[PDB]
């Protein structure tokens, strides 16, 4: 256990980041970085968007995202999907874009399916979309696998007609990883290479409750500093407070503010706000 | 291996 942060604070992390020792940063991100876009966190205790779905009489809220339940009762999921593209990436997303443009970003691992990282301008090389994406959709039957674009799916969703394969009549499923499905091979492939060489783990907007994604915090070497920007402490192995704490830092608050506070310390606050402004205005002018 | 929790 070599000690790489001089102190366990945001400022300490900021100084380490500006040091020659920090060349490779991995970001693990979850639902917290997209809630200011308006996409609610569907595992948060007080979450406010299963409201409409009372008519479907769910065995419990989470069933909607279970693969077994979905395949027999897809309607609740698609009604949710019509309520929710219209979302621009947030400050958190553009901070990651900033890390890439400054040559610090090794990779962003995301739990989110909203595709906001790509919109913010992270390229496909830089991203591991651990739970897949809404962008593309597939017929669920092994011997058809017909591909349908977002355009097609949205037409079906907005009309409240359950998406169905035009060829074989099977269910058409967005390319996301439902609970009980396997993660993409890219996830397992990238983790084997990425985590050997990482100098800093930035964990943002995730309570680290979904496996195997959550186990990624364990994969970096023992000396690797780990910063959690989140509403509350999570991943507790993450040791923030014990007298044996040596490398993990928690910044508790909304992720956007954490990224602004961190960016401020690195001297990038101005470049960040300018980037966000220009990128938003470009999406508006679309 | 499978998405859980
Ligand atoms: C594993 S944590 C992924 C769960 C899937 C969540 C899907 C949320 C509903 C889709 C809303 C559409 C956003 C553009
Ligand atoms: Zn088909």
């Amino acid at each position: 256990k070599e000690r790489l942060l001089d102190e366990l604070t945001l400022e300490g992390v900021a100084r380490y980041m500006q040091s020659e020792r920090c060349r490779r940063v991995i970001c693990l991100v979850g639902a917290g970085i997209s809630t200011s876009a308006g996409i609610p966190d569907f595992r948060s205790p007080s979450t406010g968007l299963y409201d409409n779905l009372e008519k479907y009489h769910l065995p419990y809220p989470e069933a909607i995202f279970e693969i077994s339940y979905f395949k027999k009762h897809p309607e609740p999921f698609f009604a949710l999907a019509k309520e929710l593209g219209q979302f621009k990436p947030t400050i958190c997303h553009y901070f990651m874009r900033l890390l890439k443009d400054k040559g610090l970003l090794l990779r962003c691992y995301t739990q989110n399916i909203d595709t906001l990282e790509r919109i913010a301008g992270l390229e496909q090389e830089d991203l591991v979309e651990a739970h897949g994406t809404f962008y593309t959709s597939h017929c669920v039957s092994a011997s058809c696998r017909h591909e349908y674009p977002l355009s097609w799916m949205k037409e079906k969703i907005f009309s409240e007609v359950t998406p169905k394969c035009e060829d074989c009549q099977s269910l058409v499923k967005p390319d996301i990883v439902f609970f009980g499905e396997s993660l993409p091979a890219r996830f397992f492939s990238c983790m084997q290479s990425d985590f050997l060489k990482v100098d800093l783990l930035l964990v943002m907007g995730t309570s680290l409750q979904v496996q195997p994604f959550a186990s990624l915090i364990s994969k970096a070497p023992l000396s690797t500093p780990r910063l959690l920007i989140n509403k509350e402490k999570a991943g507790q192995g993450m040791d923030f407070d014990s007298k044996k704490a040596y490398r993990d830092v928690a910044w508790l608050g909304e992720c956007d503010q954490g990224c602004l506070a961190l960016a401020e310390l690195l001297g990038w606050k101005k470049e960040l706000e300018d980037l966000v402004r220009r990128e938003h205005a470009s999406i508006d002018a679309q | 291996p499978k998405k859980t929790g």
